[PDB]
């Protein structure tokens, strides 16, 4: 994980700077991020997707839609890639209130 | 992808594989013009030492 | 990866499926890469049409099967300033 | 050891080519040899020359 979650970081400093050159909040403060345990590790990276949104919302100050899971693994110039264990993810989000 | 990729062949343990190799400038490039300081790597992907 | 910076060093397109390979020492000569079959099999597999090796390896290359090498285009090389010039026309 | 392997593999090459093969008496020469053995593999050459 510890390298997945950087490399998602450099591609979310990448995507903001190439989308909204004014702000430049993300290139340049300390963030704090949290990554609660559970994932099975070779299906670990499989949350990937997720980090790379999370950092974007703290740009933007900007609630993402709600009940809205996602999953996916990333790349860096964000080729989402395929991802395993479909069925229990589907089942768990649908106990969560998930709607999309 | 135009600006950083090149498709690298690669012999792993199985077979040959055509490993992508991608790049991401990491920050702003000219906050300074004329400050001079180098821009080192930020290597990943469970590389070996070597 | 040299090629992989310097695209990005110019924001300049590859050559469209070019598979390459090969090490290059800290002067730009070319030094010879194992597992060349296994490698170009694969080559072939992806649908790449442009394959480029070190020069000091293209003995081993003309001994694969006519049908593997159909198709291909190899252009061998030895420093890298010729890898250069036929990635960016 | 190894030349050991080659001299063995070149030698009973020429007995597959006697035992069905053509020739009654096989003749190695040096331009010959790449066919039983093979290419050469090390060429040892320094690399830079200037």
């Amino acid at each position: 994980m510890k390298e997945s979650a950087r490399i998602a970081y450099t591609f979310a400093r990448a995507f903001l700077m190439q989308h909204a050159p004014a702000n430049d909040y993300l290139v340049t403060s300390h963030i704090h991020l949290h990554v609660p345990e559970g994932a099975t590790p070779k299906d670990g990276p499989s949350a990937g997707c997720t980090i790379v949104t999370a950092l974007l919302s703290l740009a933007m100050g900007r609630p993402v839609r709600q009940n809205l899971a996602m999953t996916g693994e990333v790349s860096l110039t964000g080729k989402i890639l395929p991802v395993g264990g479909i069925k229990e993810k589907t089942i768990a989000a649908k106990r969560a209130g998930v709607t999309c | 992808t135009p600006p950083g990729v090149v498709m690298g062949l690669a012999w792993t343990a199985m077979g040959g594989s055509t490993l992508f190799v991608e790049t991401s400038l990491r920050r702003p490039q000219d906050k300074d013009a004329k400050g001079d300081k180098d821009g080192s790597l930020e290597v990943t992907g469970q590389l070996g030492e070597v | 990866i040299v090629t992989a910076l310097l695209s990005l060093a110019m924001g300049r397109p590859v050559r469209q499926n070019l598979a390459m390979t090969g090490e290059v020492s800290l002067t730009g000569k070319i030094l010879p890469v194992g597992g060349i079959k296994e490698k170009t099999i694969a080559a072939k597999r992806a649908g790449v049409t442009c394959i480029v090796l070190p020069a000091e390896n293209k003995k081993d290359f003309y001994d694969l099967a006519a049908f593997i090498t159909e198709g291909l285009e190899v252009h061998f090389v030895e420093h890298y300033r010729e890898i250069f010039d036929i990635a960016f026309p | 050891r190894n030349l050991q392997k080659q001299v063995e593999k070149v030698l009973r090459k020429s007995a597959y080519k006697i035992v069905s093969g053509e020739a009654e008496s096989v003749e190695v020469t040096p331009e010959n040899l790449q066919d039983f053995v093979g290419k050469p593999v090390f060429t040892v050459e320094r690399m830079y020359d200037v």
